RNA sequence: GGUGAAAUUCUUGGAUUUAUUGAAGACUAACUACUGCGAAAGCAUUUGCCAAGGACGUUUUCAUUAAUCAAGAACGAAAGUUAGGGGAUCGAAGAUGAUCAGAUACCGUCGUAGUCUUAACCAUAAACUAUGCCGACUAGGGAUCGGGUGGUGUUUUUUUAAUGACCCACUCGGCACCUUACGAGAAAUCAAAGUCUUUGGGUUCUGGGGGGAGUAUGGUCGCAAGGCUGAAACUUAAAGGAAUUG
């Protein structure tokens, strides 16, 4: 005989800055109270909402985003930047037979210090007047891709924060620039950076975390 | 009688002149000449002493301090070494794992010296001989060599008498058992030949 | 031309002890005569005496270290891991 | 690579080994640039890089221990600094060296 | 528009589980599975059974916070058979017919690379 | 004497290939030898496809089908899933259908 | 009876008439 | 929880489930295929370094230096052994819950050794293509891997190139498949298992009815378990192969 939903209290999630909407969703906590209250209790946790969510168009309906959430005020708390996953149908559908993955990644920093690992997919396709029925890599075509998506990834991170790393994302910028320095090897097909993981975070630092809200 | 090399370490004195010298025990690969550095900001480096706060977790330390400037305690044996699994910064301690296993957490400002201590491995080798073993203790103490309770009369041992040579009880004695009644396995919380994975989680 | 078929150094002990026992303590007398090469002059002089103390015939540099052998894998592996976690801190 | 590069002087050029014999070479100025074992030890070292910015001379540390130096210069024993008097055929004079 | 939340199914066979919890996850309401429903012991994966907790499950999650759910299916996965269970279908079924909203919806079923080698050893499970 | 020119099935010139486990019985069994079949099912079915559109967000959404490949054990394989088992002649065809 | 049984019903004979055997030397 | 169905078991210890985060050891999913490579065993995440190799290209160099091989030696899946480390997972042994008439088992639970690695042993697998190696000749077909040659062939535009991918033909050398059968086989089937009574290119090993038996004995190797070598007396008219029909 307790029913702690008459206990519980109520919030709202507020997304980041670049983006399309800021409004997210609502979550249960606890009443503050002194001694162990619901403000440095949690607070800390990710939400995962596919950016088409985030975005509003369908084009972006694969790519998910996890969102850690750093500070609060007035029953409104905001939120960051803790990572990109792939939506798992679209991956499963990426793979087909008949054909050669392939898959690189590093690690690196960012200006205002962040440490995270970017990955990649890609896949070879036939060409137009293509009579064999598969089209795989020579390997040394494998090994030359990896090279160069290691070449572009790391110049394109550095890249002052995640906020202009998340701005870049959003677009595939990459993808593109991955697709130019490749097509001089092979020309493959899809290419998307996949998964980016956030393994490290600088401190707190309340001013530049508002730089993103307003 | 030490299983270990010690290490003479000579320093300056910095309220006189005068040179003081220290005994350490000697880490894995220190050597006669080699440059010692003693504080809370100090390199990493075997050999060197630092507080436990100031080195990462990982770190593999030797002789460290149970409270912090008691000039050493833990882990001085040949061979023997403790690991920090890291910190707590608020109250400022130290989480480590003793050569037994065991878990402790002391200071940060606990000093300990980087590496493992020399002389590793002495153990390895069988005594053969009794006189090997004999020599052993004749630079310890007189606990060598042992006669079985069970080979002496009952004013000798609780194990002693008998027309066969046996304990005839229970060889467990409580920890609330009283001197003159604790010889056997003390407080045993089990027996028995040890069977499967042994250490900790 | 060749004395013992297997027993080596190990000869000393005659018959006694039984067998297990003079192949375990042949490892690690033939470890701890041996000279090993010294990590400053370059020439194979460093040997021993007593435990974890090893010393070199010229230069006169003697280095702490395992009890019949100069590196113990132990410490071998102390190395790298320190050699790592040191790196932290400046790169 | 940068051995390959003292094999060449070795047969090609002119040279001397070990130690005191080099400092005879730095006082005199006959050494372009010598040569010196990562093993052979910091005094020395330090002494020897002294003679040779008074010499002007160029110093390579070399990145290996005498035992390989020696293994450098195709002698079979070892070699704790070398020094080039005439660079022969071989380019190391002027080089990333 | 509405207000959103996880169902986060985990179907896996001889059992089925559904319970809606916080977008962030962390704080959860109202479980119900699907042996809870009935007890044959057999029948804790049935179709039938999985919309009968999807009856108390869909209940009590209009009753406090939520209009609308995201879901998120899972196979008992692992080393183990990484198909649908039984009782996935119906409880989306009787959870969406429940009028709850349902959109943007992915398997979260966990996928190994190939190790702990599974059970039942070399010859397999016989009988 | 021998049924088949392919033996268990197909591997030739490699010797060993490596095991996977039945997805059924978790018997061990060559890659080489696994009668593997693609899972191609909606998340949703016949059933549940109206009811999925019809109380839900989104303009008829996406539909994100799940795909997952199967192996089988043979006797596994026999069981249940394609196999049958053919004539003389009609083992020899590979056809698919 | 299987080879492999046989194989170690042999085995195991061949181990006790070692046995038997070398209680004679 | 687990199953055909159950039970052993786990659950005021918030069990199962959720979330963030961390640790340990193992494995390399999907891509993975009548695809690659290595003497075989065997080998699938990345990168760096260390050496190795085939096929190809070649109007380069040497010039019979080769073929196959008792003795002898290098390697050698898994389990197994010694000495450390590791010990997640799975898991001979053992203890259990069930099923059975019994049930030392199949199924369920617990779990020792093992599994992983270092040093040293062990040297067996249906280690299989149940098919020795070098050379020659004898027949048709479209695929595929690697190398090369040929082009007023396509696709990538920048301004045409050059490149890269791709298409067509041809040729060496691979992994294979298809169709024929001149031919071969006892047959199943075989581009070798063919060019064998019209019997000879070179060369190594093994077999000689079925049991007894890979037993006994000796020698040799190994820490062990066991490896190599390896009989006989006696017994018995069949054992056996492929195919046909029930
Ligand atoms: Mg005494
Ligand atoms: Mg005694
Ligand atoms: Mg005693
Ligand atoms: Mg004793
Ligand atoms: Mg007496
Ligand atoms: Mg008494
Ligand atoms: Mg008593
Ligand atoms: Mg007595
Ligand atoms: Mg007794
Ligand atoms: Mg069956
Ligand atoms: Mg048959
Ligand atoms: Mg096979
Ligand atoms: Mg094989
Ligand atoms: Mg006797
Ligand atoms: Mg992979
Ligand atoms: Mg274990
Ligand atoms: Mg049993
Ligand atoms: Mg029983
Ligand atoms: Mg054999
Ligand atoms: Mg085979
Ligand atoms: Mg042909
Ligand atoms: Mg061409
Ligand atoms: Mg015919
Ligand atoms: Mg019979
Ligand atoms: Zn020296
Ligand atoms: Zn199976």
């Amino acid at each position: 005989v307790v029913d702690p939903f008459t206990r519980k209290e109520w919030f709202d999630i507020k997304a980041p800055s670049t983006f399309e909407n800021r409004n997210v969703g609502k979550t249960l906590v606890n009443k503050s109270t002194g001694l162990k209250s619901a403000s440095d209790a949690l607070k800390g946790r990710v939400v995962e909402v596919c950016l088409a969510d985030l975005q509003g168009s369908e084009d972006h309906s694969f790519r998910k985003i996890k969102l850690r959430v750093d500070e609060v005020q007035g029953k409104n708390l905001l939120t960051n930047f803790h990572g990109m996953d792939f939506t798992t149908d679209k991956l499963r559908s990426m793979v087909r037979k008949w054909q050669t993955l392939i898959e690189a990644n590093v690690t690196v920093k960012t200006s205002d210090d962040y440490v995270l690992r970017i990955f990649a997919i890609a896949f070879t396709r036939k060409q137009a007047n293509q009579v064999k029925r598969h089209s795989y890599a020579q390997s040394s075509h494998i090994r030359a891709i990896r090279k160069v998506i290691s070449e572009i990834l790391t110049k394109e991170v550095q890249g002052s924060t995640l906020a202009q790393l998340t701005s870049k994302l959003i677009p595939e910028v990459i993808n593109k620039e991955i697709e130019n320095a490749t097509k001089d090897i092979f020309p493959l097909q899809n290419i998307h950076v996949r998964k980016v993981k956030l393994l490290k975070q600088p401190k707190f630092d309340v001013g530049a975390l508002m730089a993103l809200h307003g | 009688g030490r299983g270990a090399p010690l290490a003479k370490v000579v320093f300056r004195d910095p309220y006189k002149y005068r040179l003081r010298e220290e005994i350490f025990i000697a880490n894995e690969g220190v050597h006669t000449g080699q440059f010692i550095y003693a504080g809370k900001k100090a390199s990493l480096n075997v050999g060197n002493v630092l507080p436990l706060g100031s080195v990462p977790e990982g770190t593999i330390v030797s002789n460290v301090e149970e409270k912090p400037g008691d000039r050493g305690a833990l882990a001085r044996a040949s061979g023997n070494y403790v690991i920090i699994i890291g910190h707590n910064p608020d109250e400022n301690k130290t989480r480590v794992r003793l050569p037994s296993g065991a878990k402790k957490v002391i200071s940060s400002d606990a000093r300990g010296v980087i590496g493992v201590i020399a002389g590793g491995g002495r153990v390895d080798k069988p005594l053969l001989k009794a006189g090997r073993a004999f020599h052993k203790y004749r630079l310890k103490r007189n606990s060598w060599p042992k006669t079985r309770g069970v080979a002496m009369n009952p004013v000798d041992h609780p194990h002693g008498g008998g027309n066969h040579q046996h304990i005839g009880k229970a060889s467990t004695i409580s920890r609330g058992a009283v001197s003159g009644q604790k010889a056997g396995l003390i407080a045993a919380r089990r027996t028995g030949l040890l069977r499967g994975s042994q250490k900790t989680q | 031309a060749k004395r013992t078929k297997k027993v080596g150094i190990t000869g000393k002990y005659g018959v006694r002890y039984g067998s297990s026992l003079r192949r375990q303590v042949k490892k690690l007398e033939i470890q701890q005569h041996a000279r090993y090469d010294c990590s400053f002059c370059g020439k194979k002089t460093v040997k021993r005496g007593a435990a974890g103390i090893w010393t070199c015939s010229c230069c006169k540099k003697t280095v702490a270290g395992g009890a019949y052998t100069v590196s113990t894998a132990a410490a071998a592996t102390v190395r790298s891991t320190i050699r790592r976690l040191r790196e932290m801190v400046e790169a | 690579s940068i051995n390959q590069k003292l094999a060449l002087v070795i047969k090609s050029g002119k040279y001397t080994l070990g130690y005191k014999s080099t400092v005879k070479s730095l006082r005199q100025g006959k050494s372009k640039l010598i040569i010196i074992a990562a093993n052979t030890p910091v005094l020395r070292k330090s002494e020897l890089e002294y003679y040779a910015m008074l010499s002007k001379t160029k110093v390579y540390y070399f990145q290996g221990g005498n035992n390989e130096l020696g293994t450098a210069v195709g002698k079979l024993f070892r070699v704790g600094v070398v020094s080039i008097l005439e660079a022969g055929d071989s380019d190391i004079l002027t080089t990333l060296a | 528009s509405q207000v959103f939340g996880v169902a986060r199914i985990y179907a896996s066979f001889n059992d089925t589980f559904v319970h809606v919890t916080d977008l962030s996850g962390k704080e959860t309401i109202a479980r119900v599975t699907g042996g809870m429903k009935v007890k044959a012991d057999r029948d804790e994966s049935s179709p039938y059974a999985a919309m009968l907790a999807a009856q108390d499950v869909a209940a009590k999650c209009k009753e406090v916070g939520i209009t609308a759910v995201h879901v998120k299916i899972r196979a008992t996965g692992g080393t183990r058979t990484k198909t649908p269970g039984p009782g996935g279908q119906a409880a989306l079924r009787a959870l969406a017919r429940s009028g709850l909203r349902i959109g943007r919806i992915e398997d979260v079923t966990p996928v190994p690379s190939d190790s702990t080698r599974k059970k039942g050893g070399r010859r397999g499970r016989r009988l | 004497p021998k049924k088949r020119a392919s033996n268990g099935r197909n591997k030739k010139g490699r010797g060993h290939v490596k095991p996977v486990r039945c997805v059924n019985c978790s018997k061990s069994i060559p890659k080489d030898k696994a009668i593997k079949r693609m899972a191609i099912r909606n998340i949703v079915e016949a059933a549940a496809v109206r009811d999925l559109s019809e109380a839900s967000v989104y303009p008829e959404y996406a539909l994100p089908k799940t795909y997952n490949k199967l192996h089988y054990c043979v006797s596994c394989a026999i069981h249940a899933r394609i196999v049958r088992v053919r004539s003389r002649e009609d083992r020899k065809n590979r056809a698919p259908p | 009876m299987r080879a492999k049984w046989r194989k170690k019903r042999t085995r195991r004979l061949k181990r006790k008439r070692r046995k038997v055997r070398a209680r004679s030397k």
